[PDB]
Parts: structure tokens; sequence; C-alpha cells
RNA sequence: CGCGACCUCAGAUCAGACGUGGCGACCCGCUGAAUUUAAGCAUAUUAGUCAGCGGAGGAAAAGAAACUAACCAGGAUUCCCUCAGUAACGGCGAGUGAACAGGGAAGAGCCCAGCGCCGAAUCCCCGCCCCGCGGCGGGGCGCGGGAAAUGUGGCGUACGGAAG
RNA sequence: GGCGCGCCGGGCCCGGGUCUUCCCGGAGUCGGGUUGCUUGGGAAUGCAGCCCAAAGCGGGUGGUAAACUCCAUCUAAGGCU
């Protein structure tokens, strides 16, 4: 029975809730397990990183996200075959791979051609018996030198390139804001009113001449 | 039943002085028993 | 399909599109069919001649 | 090379041939029994294509079915309660007289492992259905690394519980937006998440 | 009339291996209410919940897209936060009710049927010794039986594959 | 038990870049009409019966029925993890 003034509410508990409740008394050492289990995890894989196979550089899609940037799932494959590095081969040293990505802008593709030679470099590579290496396989300094990497392998952070302070010229200040959105705007909607009607009565000056 | 025509010419078979005859030039013509494979597979690591 | 081939013959193209609809498809399933039927068609309207 | 003509054949049913054959063969399966092997696959193409192959261990029973649909089980036709549930002559079953099959030849032969079904002959009361299983213990099939999958304690009557491709469609599975109520593994666990209450510590 | 091959079909206390039944707290497949809310009550609500029947495991089920998008594009599955008490239903009444984007946990990806090349190159069982094993596996020797061209094994399956 | 490292004993004859010529895939199923259940999905989100039942520049999807159209994006009717 509503008194007064008093806002109008919807309650879902007509079903037998109680029945189905969960709690989260666990939260603390459930915490405490991943930690550990996480703790075994690169223990097992001695140098490798931790922090695993590399993600590549990835937007997020749609009007809102579109600014941004951000870590994907792998490296497309002509990302791979330009560089200089095979997808079974680039499996077995820390490198992406997803048999789906695309490649529809050149701006998104010279980034992720780059982003494996940098990574390439950088590596160090180990000899398959301690006492007998090769070729490709790096010296036994940096492999002295080398050790394990914590958290994301060349992490992608928020990027954007700086302007000045510029002195405005004569045709720039004799540009219309508003009007130049609101002419785009009549163009695009009426243009399949437009094309018909031009067709339309450039038909009857075919027909009376013949 | 009205056996249509495809299946039907099967029931269409070579005759009995022909068929006799047809089996002398493939007797010529058969595969190897499978005891023959235990002569030529060997018959090769005796002059090899 | 015998029987869309005997309006094809006798030309009335309409009611055989509106007959081959309700048995294999929409109207676009009913349009290459109609078109493939009336190809035979006239397949044996050639090898009579020669 | 022959498996080429052998498909193309059998998808011209309403030809002249093939209306015979599924006919006569027809027939010929209202005179046998209600479960029975058969000693070698009648459609030897399709067969292969769900799995079968010729070695000491596969095998295939050949099953009927009663063929239309449910009417509601309650004495004379008095189902107490409300009125929209006094339904018992024009509803349906949700799972298939294909899966009827394939569990059928399942529990009957409760040592063999059920893998695939297909089509054979139908007539009015009956459907007919040919049944791919596996003898999990005979040492071809233990010992080739391919088929080991099936020999595995958890694969036990995947039949009754919705596994083979015939058995899967009722569930209600598929990937995008056509297929909601599944998220989740399976109908009921998107069920599940969406009714209870998540009551965390600080609240 | 006999003799032999196949095909489809009997019988055995024939030689060796499998299934039944139990428990059921969590998982999968079915079938399936009415009390009760609407201040009456038939659609709605309870609720795909109670009871019924069936199958499993140390977790089950799902799973590398006949996927989301409308972007400067994300890229298997499960799980938490959020998106939202929203968009959608509804005697438009009571009442019910998502997804995608965003950010996390976890992260892993692959095999055939089919087109056709390589003299079935492939498998199962049996008699005999050497080793050897309380997960019957290792080698040699059988004018030893059988499965198989109604199709076995090797390269190989959309990220294309092959020969020269 | 578990990783590492010798001595005998068993297998295995194998890898990438340019040029020419071949060659490619699941059917009573996809699809509709109708009937009943189901869903937040509205001229029908999913499932089933009975009827009709395909295509190969072809087939599904693109949240309001359809005709006439260019684009955008996945390869369905077999299987494991």
């Amino acid at each position: 029975a509503p008194s007064r003034n008093g806002m109008i509410l919807k309650p879902h508990f007509h079903k037998d809730w109680q029945r189905r409740v969960a709690t989260w008394f666990n939260q603390p050492a459930r915490k405490i397990r991943r930690r550990k289990a996480r703790q075994a995890r690169a223990r097992r894989i001695a140098p490798r990183p931790a922090a695993g196979p590399i993600r590549p550089i990835v937007r997020c899609p749609t009007v809102r996200y579109h600014t941004k940037v951000r870590a994907g799932r792998g490296f497309s494959l002509e990302e791979l075959r330009v560089a200089g590095i095979h997808k079974k081969v680039a499996r077995t040293i820390g490198i992406s791979v997803d048999p789906r990505r695309r490649n529809k802008s050149t701006e998104s593709l010279q980034a992720n051609v780059q982003r494996l030679k940098e990574y390439r470099s950088k590596l160090v590579l180990f000899p398959r018996k301690p006492s007998a290496p090769k070729k490709g396989d790096s010296s036994a300094e940096e492999l002295k030198l080398a050790t394990q990497l914590t958290g994301p392998v060349m992490p992608i952070r928020n990027v954007f390139k700086k302007e000045k302070a510029r002195v405005i010229t004569e045709e720039e200040k004799n540009f219309k804001a508003f009007a130049s959105l609101r002419m785009a705007r009549a163009n695009a909607r009426l243009f399949g009113i437009r094309a018909k009607r031009a067709k339309e009565a450039a038909e009857q000056d075919v027909e009376k001449k013949k | 039943l009205k056996v249509p025509p495809a299946i039907n010419q099967f029931t269409q078979v070579l005759d009995r002085q022909t068929a006799t005859q047809l089996l002398k030039l493939a007797h010529k013509y058969r595969p190897e028993t499978k005891q023959e494979k235990k002569q030529r597979l060997l018959a090769r690591a005796e002059k090899k | 399909e015998r029987r869309a081939m005997e309006l094809l013959k006798v030309s009335k193209d309409k009611r055989a599109l509106k007959f081959i609809k309700k048995r294999v498809g929409t109207h676009i399933r009913a349009k290459r069919k109609r078109e493939e039927l009336s190809s035979v068609l006239a397949a044996m309207r050639k090898a009579a001649a020669k | 090379g022959a498996y080429k003509y052998i498909q193309e054949l059998w998808r011209k049913k309403q030809s002249d041939v093939m209306r015979f054959l599924l006919r006569v063969r027809c027939w010929q399966y209202r005179q046998l029994s209600a479960l029975h092997r058969a000693p070698r696959p009648t459609r030897p193409d399709k067969a292969r294509r769900l799995g079968y192959k010729a070695k000491q261990g596969y095998v295939i029973y050949r099953i009927r079915v009663r063929r239309g649909g449910r009417k509601r089980p309650v004495p004379k036709g008095a189902t107490y309660g409300k009125p929209v549930h006094h339904g018992v002559n024009q509803l349906k079953f949700a799972r298939s007289l294909q899966s009827v099959a394939e569990e059928r030849a399942g529990r009957h032969c409760g040592a063999l492992r059920v893998l695939n079904s297909y089509w054979v002959g139908e007539d009015s009361t009956y459907k007919f259905f040919e049944v791919i299983l596996i003898d999990p213990f005979h040492k071809a099939i233990r010992r080739n690394p391919d088929t080991q999958w099936i020999t595995k304690p958890v694969h036990k009557h995947r039949e009754m519980r919705g596994l083979t491709s015939a058995g899967r469609k009722s569930r209600g599975l598929g990937k995008g937006h056509k297929f909601h109520h599944t998220i989740g593994g399976s109908r009921r666990a998107a069920w599940r998440r969406r009714n209870t209450l998540q009551l965390h510590r600080y609240r």
C-alpha cells in the first residue's frame, strides 16, 4: 500500500532465490591459490618469460573506443610472412598465432611488421645441447647475462603526436563549422531522391524527339 | 514389378562358349600368389 | 520437372514460375530452375532438326 | 573414383530407379525384426563419411522406429489442472525419431559404443535407420592411436546424454545471436547464471 | 542325383575378452505440477521450478566460427566485474528480461570422409625359443590360419594442397 | 618417485624460397507450408512431428512482410582437445 510520494519499484524475488544464493567466503584463500599455482607456472618454464607469447597491436572497434589501442589475440598470416618468420616456427619462439585476422589498412600493417623485428633482435636463444651449439644460436655471455622477464612483453601504451601554437591563415577563419555539417547531411540523405528525377526529366526529352 | 531399364541390363549376360574362353586369357595374366612374394622380395637380397 | 516442362513447351511461363515456387523454394529458387528447364527443353528443340 | 557417382545418384530419389529401390528394400524391412543386425553396411558411401572403416571391430545394427508423434499419458484423457494444460493430441517430441534409433541400439548392445546413424527407408508407420557401433576392447581399436578416443570411460553411453550428431541438435546450440540460451555450457546452465544472487563480502 | 564358390541365416557348457548393480553433493538427456501473485479469475504468474525416469566423471558440459560488427574493424571455449533492472515482452496489468562493445582470470590448438599418386605397402589370432613384465610388452622362425578392392595404411583437408 | 649425464640396445632417411601445369570437399539434408511447445526476439528466437523438398558466379547471415538491386562477412548437414 503506497503511503504517499515515493518511487514505484519492481523486485524479482518471486522465485525461490534462497535455494540459489552464491557467497564468496572463499574469496581470500582462493586468491592465495592462484598466486601459488601462478608461482608454480614459471619455475617450470625457466628463462622463458612468464609474460608468455607476445600479443599484437590491435584497436578497439566502434565509434566509442575507436580512438584506443590494446593487446590482441594473434599476428595475421601476412605480418609473419613479410617479416621473415614461418607460422609453425613462430609458435616455437614466443610470437602469437591466430588463423582469422585481417589486413584492411596499411596503417595497422606496417605497425605489425616492425613489431616482430624488435622482438626477433632482442631475443636470447639457447643451444640444443649445452656442449654443441650451431649458427643462429646466441653466444655464452648473453646466455650468462640472460634471464626471465616480468609483465607483458613490450607493452602497448596510449600514444598521440603533439602539435604547435599556430597563426591562423585568412581562409581557416573563413570556413563555416555548422553550415558545412548541415550541407553534408542534406546531400547524403537526398541523393536517392536526386538521381531518379534527373533521370525522369531526361527520360521525357528522349521520347518527344523520337 | 516393372524393373526399369538401367538395372534391367544386369540380366543381360555373356554366354557359355565365351565365358569359359575369356577366363583362359586372364589365366596367363593373374596376380602372383601370396607365397610368390617370399621368393621375389627374398630374390633381391641374393643378387645384391 | 516433367510437368513444369509441359507449361514451358506451350508458353505459360508465369503459371510455371508460380507452380515451381510451391515445390522447390523462393522466387529466386524458382528462377534459375525455370532457366535450367528451358535450356534442356531448348536442347531437344535443336537435336530434332539435326 | 566410384564414390563420386554413388553420392550423386542417392540424391535422385524421385527418379525412376531410386523410387523402385527404396520400395523393394522397404517392403523387405517390414518383414524382419524390430531390431536386427546387418551383415555389411548398405550405403557404404554415406557410412564412411560419418566415421566407419572396414576392420575387425566395427559393426552395424538396423533398427526401426514407430513413426508419428506423442500423446500425453493420463487415465481415460483427464489431466487434472488448469486449462492451458489440457493438451494431449497435437503435442510433439523434443528429440527425434533418429536419436530414438541410436539409443535403442545403445541399450540392447551395452558392451559396444554408439558413434553415428543414417537414413534408409520409410513407409507410413515406420522409419528405418542404420547405426554404427564399436567394440571398445578389440585390439585393433585399442591400438590405433586415432580410434582410442572412444575406449575411454567418459564416452560411455554417448547416445543417452545428447552427444552424437543426431543427439546434439535438440539441445539448441550453435554460434552467434540465434543461440542465446546456452552461452554457458548447455541450456540448463544459462538458466542458473541468471538466477543466483552473487553475494560478495562487503556489499 | 551328386561335386565346388558365394550370398543371406541356425546351434554350442566350442577358444579368449567385454555389459548389468550401487552411491548420487556438484554435471549431461528427458518428462513436468498445483498451492501461491494478480486484493475475484480463465491468458499471464509460480516455472521449465517440486515429484517421476534415464547416463556419467574427478570435475562434467562447451570448444578453434554457415562468429560480432557497420569500426581507423575485433578473432575458439569457460569464468568474475561492468554493460542494466537497460533494449525487448506483457488482460502493455500484475509482472518478467538479454546480448555486443570495454576491462580481468585462464590461454593451445588440430583429425578424417572426398579428388588422386605409392605392386594392401595395412591390420588381427595361433605353434615354437631367447629375454621378460603382478599396466602381457621386446626380437627371431613359420609353404600357419583369417580380415580386405562393397577399400586397409602412408603423404594430405580451405591458414589452401600436389607434382615437375 | 622427479628432473640431468654417460654405455650398450631399438627404431628414423626426412628441410625452405621463385617459375610452369594440374585440383578442390558431407542429401530426405539445406529450404519452405502448416500444427504444438519454447524465448526478451516483435508478419514467428530455438525445437519437433506430417506434407512439399533444392542449389554450384552456389549456399547461410545482416533483429518488420516482399519485389526489383550493389556491398559486407562466415563455409552449415563428420570427429578429438
